């Protein structure tokens, strides 16, 4: 669902699908190719 | 009419095998896509 983002100050706006990726357990959020926001893990919960 | 169907599947060998033959249309497709690419990266720069 097209939504507002607010997780611990990195904000944007679009949908949220499963991550098939591997990723790091020390991970924040990770960057594209335009090294901006594209892929946040729940603070609380653990999805990418 | 032996000398003009010989030469014609000359070029059948030719194209098939030199990928470099057909690079006047090579720069068209690579700089239009070179020319969006750096538009990408500019996005990520802080300009100052």
């Amino acid at each position: 669902k097209c939504v507002n983002f607010n997780f611990n100050g990195l904000k944007g706006t679009g949908v949220l699908t499963e991550s098939n990726k591997k990723f790091l357990p020390f991970q924040q959020f990770g960057r594209d190719i335009a090294d901006t926001t594209d892929a946040v893990r729940d603070p609380q919960t653990l999805e990418i | 009419a032996n000398q003009f169907n010989s030469a014609i599947g000359k070029i059948q060998d030719s194209l098939s095998s030199t990928a470099s033959a057909l690079g006047k249309l090579q720069d068209v497709v690579n700089h239009n896509a070179q020319a969006l690419n750096t538009l990408v990266k500019q996005l990520s720069s802080k300009f100052g």
